[PDB]
C-alpha cells in the first residue's frame, strides 16, 4: 500500500503546512503514475482488434500477450518493449486484420477489451484488483487507443513511413528530429538542442 | 504566480522552457528551483518522467550530430501523453486567420 | 492449396470473424469445447483472494527455486545450459503443483462456513498478500538440514516419519540459502524485551556493553 | 525525374480522391471561404491539393459528382482520405470540437461522446459516471458551477470575415 | 424539498418497506417544514395506485389527502405564475394537474377555477379552460355540441 | 535506425545467454517460440455500343434537322425495331453501310407514318369540337386562373 | 420509471410467495441469464392482470421484471447509452450484444471499488481545494490502527473512508451541493415588529442604524 502511504503523507503534510504545495503534489503525482498499466492496456487494446480464428492473429496475440506479461514482470524495460510493440503494430498483416474488423460491422473488439480487463484482473497485471474495469471505462468514454479505428494510439510513431509521407508536411521530402542551427531566432528558448516531433507539439 | 519585478508571462516562460528549468527537472542541483514543482496534466510533455528525452544523458555529447547519432529513440506514449490525447492537447488550436483580414 | 487443413483454418477464421457465428447454442463443437473447459474450471478454481494469495506464494517459490539454481551455479562455477533450464522449469512446475495442492485446503477452509476455519484461512491469505513467508517452509528447511546432519538411526527415523507426509522436493541450495542468512538484531532485541522484562533490558544493556568493549 | 512534369487532370471525382490525401474544390468567386480552409489545413501541416473549378476542362462532370458526394451545392468542399469533410460549417465544427487534428492527419473522426471544448483546466470526467435513478434536476441545491458572464451589447466586429 | 424528494423516491423503491410508512414519512416531513411540490406528489400518487393490500378506507383516506394536495399545489402555482404573465406556462401546469386528478377519480375544485379564470390575459385560454372544466366532470364518451 | 530492432535485440539476448553465465528471462524463450512479426518478404456489348452510337448519331439528324419533329412519342420501339432490322440484315450478311441505309429508310417511313397518324387524329379532334387534349385542359385552367388573378387585382 | 419498477417488484415477491422459499441459481443457468420466470410467463401475466396495457409498454415491463429478479434494478444503462453510442464501439448490427454490455458496465459502475478508483483518478487530476484536503484529514484521523487493518484487508475500504466526501463531490450535479449564501433567522421585536440594521462608511465618520417596521396601510415613508 504505497499509494495509500503517499496519500496519507500528502494529507498530513498539507494539513501541517496549511497549504497545497507543489512538492507534495508532485510526489503523489509520481506515486500514482508509476504503474505500468498504460503499456499493458496498449498491448491488450492491440490484441482486442485481432481474430480468434485466424492463425496469424493467434501469432500476433501470443506475441503481444508475452510482451505484456514481460513488461508486467519487470524483466523487460519500457523502451525495448515499445520497439517490440511498434514493430508488431506497423506490420501489414496487423493493419489488414484491423481493416477487416473495421469493414465487418459487428466487430469483436468490445469483447476483446472486456476479456482483456478480466485477464489483467486474473493475472495480477494491475496495482489494485478492480482497477482494470475503471481503466476500461476510461479507455471507452474518453479519447484513447480503444476508440481509434486500428487499436493503437494515433501517434505517427505507430504508423508506417509510406503513409507518413504524402499526408504530413515535414522538413524536406524528395528517427530523432532536430532544428538545424542556421535558425538563430526561432523562438524565445528554441534552439538546436530542442527536438521537434512530426505529429504533435509536446510543449 | 509571484512575479518578482518581472512580467509574469516571461517569468513563467523562463521557469517552464529554459535550459536550467529542464535540467532542474532532470536533476542537476541548480541555484534555486528554476522549474515549477507541482503540475498535473498542465506539465509539458517534453519534460515528462516517462518521456524518452533526458538532458542528463545529453550533457555528455558536445555536438548536435553526436546527439543525433548516439541517443536512443524517444518513448512515444506515456500517461501524460494519454491525458493530453484525451484532452486533445497534442496540437494547439488554430487561431483566427490572419492571412486575409488586415495588418492593423 | 485447397486442402483439409487449409479449408478448416478458413472456416475457423470466418466463423470467429464477426460476433454472430460463435455465440451460445450456435456451433455445437465450440459449445462442447467451452462446456468441457467450464467443467474443468468449476472444479479447479479457487476464491479470488485465495487466487491472489496463491499468486504471491507462487511468485515467492519460483524466485526461491531460481535463487537456489543461481547459488548452485555460483558455487560450482559451471555454465547455464539448457539442461539446467529444463531442471529448473521442472522443479518450478512441480512446486507450483504442490502449492496448488496446498492452497486447495485453504480454499476449502475459506469456503467451509465455520468461523475458525474462515478466520485461519483469512489469516493465511493476509500473510501471503503482505509477503510474509511461511513457518512451514522454515520447519521444512530446518528438518532437511537436520536430516542431512544426523546419523543413520536419526536419518531412518526422519525418513520413515515423513515418507507419508507430502513434503515438497527441496534442493540443498534452498536450505543453504536459508541457513547462511544473518539474523536480525532488532527482532532479537524485541523478542528479548517482550518475552523478558527489565531483566531482558539489563541483559541487552550488558550485551551492548560487551559490543562496545569489543569495539575498543 | 524519370518522367516529364505534367499537370494532373481527370473527369472523375474518385481519381482525385485516390491520388491526393486532402483535395479541395473551390471557385474563384468565393475567396473568403477557401482562405479559412487554407488556414486550418496549413496549421496542422497537411499537404493539400486545391482545385479551382473556374477555368477547368471537366466542370460539368465535376459539378455533378460533387452533388452526389455532398448533397449541398456548397463550394468549397474538403475531401480527406476518400471521405467527405464538408464546407466551412463542417470544418469549423471539427476545429471547435478538437477533431480537426485527427481528421487531417489520420483520416478518422472521433466518435467519443461528450465535448472537449467546454473544459476547465485539465480534462477529466468530473461527473460523467451514471447517476443512480437519474434525478439530476430534482436536486435544487446542486452545484451549479462558477458564475458565467454575458455581454450586454455586441461589440462591433473588426471585419465581416474576421470570425 | 430535496430531502422529501429523495426520501419518498428511494424508499418507494426499497423492498422491505410498507406503503403506510411512506405516507407516515411524508406527514413527518410536511410537519418539519417541507413544502410539497409536483415531484413528491406524483411519487405518492404512484405508490397509492400501487397499494391494494391495505384496506379500502386507508386507500380512500390517502386519496382525499392527495386530492387536497393536488388542489393546494394547483392554487399555489396559480398565485406564483400570475404576475409573470406566464399563462401559456400555467396552461401546461393546469393540464398536468387535470391529468393527475382524473387518474385519481376526481377533478380540480371550482375555487381553483374561479381564481384561475380571473388572472387570465388572453381570451383564447379563457374560453379553453371552461371547456376543460365542463369536460372534467363528464367522461370522454359523453355527447357534446 | 536499424541497430534497435526486435530481431537485433533477440540476437543480442541469444548471444548473451549462450555464454552460460547469463540467465535467460522468460520472454527470450517465449519469443523463440513466438517470433516478432516481420514487414519483409510480403453494361453493354461494345459492338452494340458502336452500333447504337452510329444509329443514334444518324437518327438525331433525321428527327431534328430532317423531320423538324420534336414532340415524338415512344421512340424506343422505332429504335429497337431498326436495331432488330439491322440484326436481321446481319443474319444474311448483306453489307454494313447498306443495312444502315435500309434501316434508316424504314425509320424515316415509320416516323412519317406516326406523324401523319398524329396529324389525322389532331385534325379530327379539332374539326368536331367535342374532344380536347390534356395539355389544352391544363392550359385552359391556367389561363382562367390567371384571369381570376387579374380579377383579384 | 416509478410505475415500472413498482410493477416489476410486485411481480417478483408474488412469484416468491407461490414458489415457496429458496431459489438457487447455478453457473450454467446464470450464463444463459434465465431466471425463474420466462418472458412468455411474465407477458402472459401482464396481459391477464392488466387489461389496458399497450404493446410497447408491456415489453418494457417484461424487460424490468427479468432484471429485478436477478439483482436490484440499477438505472445506469440508460445514461450509458447517451454518453456511449453504438457506432463508437463497433456494434451497429448487434443490438443484443450492445445492451448486454451496457448493463454489464452499468452494474460495474455502482460498486464501491469503481467509486474509489474514480476518486483516486480525480485526486490525480488536481480537482480538489484546501477544503477537500482538510476534511480528508479529519476522515483519516478518526480511523485507528485497529480499524485501519480491518479496512486494509480489503483493497478499497481504507481508501474509501478518506475519499467518501470527495467521491460525492466529483460525482457531478447528482450529489455535489452548492454552498449558497447564508440564511439566518429573523430577529424582529414581537411587540413592535421592528428590525434593526446597521450601516457604516469611512470607518468613524458615517455610522447609521435603521429601524424597519411593516406598514399595513401602504403609507410607507423613510
Amino acid at each position: 500500500d504505497t499509494e495509500f502511504q503517499a496519500l496519507v503523507e500528502f494529507i498530513e503534510g498539507a494539513s501541517y503546512d496549511q497549504l497545497i504545495s507543489g512538492r507534495r503534489f508532485k510526489k503523489v503525482y509520481d506515486v500514482l503514475s508509476e504503474n505500468d498499466d498504460m503499456f499493458i492496456w496498449l498491448c491488450h487494446t492491440a490484441m482486442s482488434v485481432l481474430n480468434p480464428g485466424d492463425m496469424r492473429s493467434r501469432l500476433i496475440y501470443n506475441h503481444l500477450r508475452i510482451l505484456a506479461e514481460s513488461v508486467a514482470s519487470g524483466e523487460m524495460t519500457q523502451r525495448t518493449a515499445f520497439r517490440f510493440f511498434e514493430s508488431a503494430v506497423r506490420s501489414p498483416a496487423y493493419r489488414e486484420i484491423a481493416k477487416r474488423q473495421l469493414e465487418g460491422g459487428a466487430a469483436t473488439r468490445l469483447a476483446g477489451i472486456s476479456a482483456a480487463a478480466d485477464v489483467m484482473r486474473r493475472m495480477g497485471l494491475t496495482r489494485r484488483p478492480m482497477s482494470s474495469y475503471f481503466e476500461l471505462y476510461q479507455r471507452i468514454v474518453e479519447r484513447s487507443e480503444a476508440m481509434t479505428p486500428w487499436g493503437f494510439p494515433p501517434l505517427f510513431q505507430f504508423e508506417e513511413r509510406l503513409s507518413l509521407e504524402p499526408r504530413l508536411k515535414f522538413f524536406s521530402r524528395a528517427r530523432i528530429f532536430w532544428i538545424p542551427p542556421t535558425w538563430n531566432r526561432a523562438g524565445r528558448f528554441l534552439g538546436p538542442h530542442v527536438t521537434l516531433y512530426p505529429g504533435m507539439t509536446p510543449d | 504566480i509571484n512575479s518578482g519585478d518581472q512580467s509574469p508571462y516571461r517569468y513563467v516562460e523562463e521557469r517552464l522552457y529554459s535550459k536550467p528549468s529542464r535540467l532542474d527537472r532532470e536533476g542537476v542541483k541548480v541555484n534555486k528551483t528554476y522549474a515549477l514543482q507541482g503540475l498535473g496534466d498542465l506539465e509539458p510533455l517534453r519534460y515528462g518522467a516517462n518521456f524518452g528525452i533526458s538532458e542528463k544523458d545529453a550533457l555528455k555529447y558536445e555536438t548536435v550530430a553526436e546527439k543525433a547519432k548516439y541517443m536512443e529513440p524517444p518513448i512515444p506514449y506515456s500517461s501524460l501523453a494519454a491525458r493530453k490525447l484525451a484532452a486533445g492537447a497534442l496540437w494547439p488550436a488554430a487561431p483566427d486567420p490572419e492571412g486575409m483580414i488586415s495588418k492593423e | 492449396l485447397s486442402s483439409g487443413i487449409n479449408l478448416g483454418r478458413l472456416r475457423l477464421a470466418e466463423q470467429f470473424s464477426s460476433m454472430n457465428g460463435w455465440q451460445s447454442k450456435e456451433d455445437p463443437a465450440f459449445d462442447a469445447y467451452v462446456k468441457e473447459r467450464r467443467r474443468k474450471e468449476n472444479y479447479e478454481a479457487f476464491d479470488q483472494r485465495v487466487e491472489r494469495g496463491y499468486a504471491a506464494a507462487a511468485k515467492l517459490h519460483k524466485a526461491e527455486i531460481q535463487n537456489a539454481v543461481k547459488r548452485r551455479l555460483k558455487s560450482s562455477g559451471a555454465k547455464f545450459t539448457a539442461e539446467t533450464l529444463r531442471e529448473m522449469s521442472s522443479a518450478v512446475t512441480e512446486r507450483l503443483a504442490w502449492l496448488r495442492d496446498v492452497w486447495a485446503q485453504i480454499d476449502a477452509d475459506y469456503r467451509s462456513g465455520d468461523s475458525a476455519r474462515q478466520e485461519t484461512a483469512a489469516q493465511e491469505i493476509s500473510a501471503a498478500l503482505r509477503g510474509e513467508p511461511n513457518d512451514y517452509m522454515r520447519w521444512v528447511y530446518e528438518t532437511k538440514r537436520e536430516l542431512r546432519f544426523a546419523g543413520p538411526v536419526g536419518r531412518r527415523a526422519i525418513q520413515e516419519e515423513l515418507q507419508a507426509a507430502e513434503l515438497p522436493e527441496v534442493l540443498d541450495e534452498e536450505v543453504n540459502r536459508y541457513h547462511d542468512l544473518k539474523l536480525n538484531m532488532m527482532e532479537i532485541e524485541r523478542e528479548v524485551k517482550a518475552k523478558y522484562g527489565v531483566a531482558g533490558q539489563q541483559h541487552w544493556a550488558e550485551l551492548q556493553a560487551a559490543k562496545d568493549e569489543e569495539y575498543i | 525525374s524519370a518522367t516529364r512534369w505534367l499537370p494532373f487532370v481527370s473527369s472523375d471525382l474518385k481519381d482525385y480522391l485516390n491520388r491526393y490525401w486532402a483535395v479541395m474544390f473551390t471557385v474563384g468567386a468565393r475567396p473568403i471561404e477557401t482562405g479559412h480552409i487554407r488556414h486550418y489545413v496549413s496549421w496542422y501541416c497537411t499537404r493539400m491539393k486545391v482545385v479551382l473549378l473556374d477555368h477547368h476542362v471537366y466542370v460539368e462532370p465535376l459539378r455533378q459528382q460533387l452533388q452526389e458526394a455532398s448533397r449541398t451545392p456548397e463550394l468549397p468542399l474538403l475531401f480527406v482520405n476518400k471521405k467527405l469533410v464538408g464546407t466551412l460549417r463542417d470544418v469549423e465544427l471539427l476545429e471547435r470540437e478538437k477533431k480537426l487534428k485527427d481528421v487531417l492527419h489520420f483520416g478518422f473522426e472521433w466518435r467519443v461522446g461528450g465535448s472537449v471544448a467546454a473544459t476547465n483546466g485539465q480534462k477529466s470526467l468530473m461527473g460523467a459516471l451514471p447517476a443512480p435513478y437519474g434525478d439530476a434536476e430534482f436536486f435544487r441545491g446542486r452545484y451549479r458551477g462558477p458564475p458565467v458572464a454575458r455581454p450586454v451589447v455586441s461589440l462591433p466586429t473588426l471585419h465581416p470575415f474576421a470570425l | 424539498v430535496d430531502t422529501m424528494n429523495v426520501l419518498l423516491t428511494r424508499a418507494a423503491r426499497h423492498e422491505h418497506i410498507q406503503v403506510d410508512d411512506v405516507f407516515l414519512l411524508f406527514d413527518e416531513l410536511v410537519a418539519l417544514g417541507a413544502r410539497p411540490d409536483l415531484a413528491a406528489a406524483e411519487t405518492l400518487h404512484t405508490v397509492l395506485s400501487h397499494s391494494a393490500s391495505m384496506p379500502e378506507e386507508w386507500r380512500e383516506a390517502r386519496r382525499l389527502q392527495l386530492v387536497e394536495l393536488y388542489n393546494n399545489l394547483a392554487m399555489e402555482e396559480v398565485e406564483r405564475l400570475a404576475p409573470h404573465r406566464a399563462d401559456r406556462l400555467l396552461k401546461e401546469q393546469m393540464k398536468r394537474f387535470r391529468g393527475n386528478l382524473q387518474q385519481l377519480g376526481s377533478g380540480l375544485r371550482p375555487t381553483v377555477y374561479c381564481r384561475y379564470l380571473h388572472t387570465t390575459h388572453t381570451a383564447a385560454v379563457l374560453l379553453e379552460e371552461v371547456h376543460n372544466f365542463l369536460w372534467e366532470l363528464v367522461p370522454n364518451d359523453h355527447p357534446a355540441m | 535506425n536499424e541497430k534497435y530492432e526486435p530481431w537485433e535485440h533477440m540476437k543480442r539476448m541469444g548471444r548473451l545467454v549462450g555464454t552460460g553465465f547469463y540467465i535467460p528471462p522468460e520472454w527470450y524463450n517465449h519469443f523463440r517460440m513466438f517470433p516478432p512479426i516481420n514487414h519483409n518478404f510480403q453494361t453493354l456489348s461494345p459492338e452494340r455500343v458502336a452500333l447504337r452510337d452510329e444509329l443514334a448519331r444518324k437518327s438525331r439528324l433525321v428527327a431534328s434537322e430532317g423531320m423538324r419533329y420534336y414532340n415524338i412519342f415512344w421512340v424506343r420501339k422505332p429504335l429497337d425495331t431498326m436495331e432488330k432490322e439491322y440484326y436481321e440484315l446481319k443474319r444474311r450478311g448483306v453489307d454494313h453501310g447498306e443495312a444502315i441505309r435500309k434501316v434508316l429508310q424504314g425509320f424515316y417511313s415509320g416516323l412519317a407514318v406516326k406523324k401523319r397518324v398524329a396529324a389525322i387524329q389532331a385534325e379530327e379532334a379539332k374539326l368536331t369540337g367535342r374532344f380536347i387534349t390534356m395539355r389544352e385542359a391544363t392550359v385552359v385552367l391556367g389561363v382562367l386562373a390567371k384571369l381570376h388573378k387579374e380579377q383579384l387585382t | 420509471e416509478l410505475r415500472l419498477d413498482l410493477t416489476a417488484q410486485s411481480l417478483k415477491e408474488a412469484w416468491m410467495r407461490v414458489s415457496g422459499g429458496v431459489y438457487f441459481q447455478s453457473v450454467d443457468e446464470y450464463y444463459a441469464s434465465v431466471d425463474g420466470l420466462d418472458a412468455e410467463q411474465i407477458g402472459e401475466v401482464l396481459a391477464a392482470l392488466f387489461p389496458e396495457l399497450n404493446c410497447y409498454e408491456a415489453q418494457a415491463l417484461v424487460q424490468r421484471t427479468l432484471e429485478c429478479i436477478s439483482r436490484p434494478v440499477s438505472a445506469a444503462s440508460r445514461q450509458l447509452s447517451r454518453t456511449i453510442t453504438a457506432e463508437a464501439v463497433g456494434l451497429d448490427n448487434a443490438p443484443g450484444h450492445y445492451t448486454n454490455f451496457l448493463e454489464w458496465m452499468g452494474r460495474l459502475t455502482e460498486t464501491r471499488a469503481f467509486k474509489t478508483e474514480h476518486a483516486l483518478f480525480e485526486f490525480s487530476r488536481r480537482k480538489f481545494n484546501r477544503d477537500d484536503v482538510r476534511v480528508m484529514f479529519e476522515n483519516y484521523r478518526l480511523m485507528s490502527k485497529a480499524t485501519l487493518l480491518a479496512d486494509s484487508a480489503d483493497s478499497y475500504s481504507h481508501f474509501y473512508t478518506v475519499l467518501k466526501d470527495f467521491a460525492r463531490k466529483v460525482a457531478g450535479e447528482d450529489s455535489r451541493h452548492q454552498i449558497g449564501v447564508r440564511i439566518d433567522e429573523a430577529e424582529v421585536d414581537p411587540e413592535t415588529g421592528i428590525a434593526v440594521g446597521r450601516g457604516c462608511a469611512d470607518g468613524e465618520k458615517y455610522h447609521f442604524t435603521a429601524l424597519l417596521r411593516e406598514n399595513r396601510d401602504h403609507n410607507g415613508i423613510i
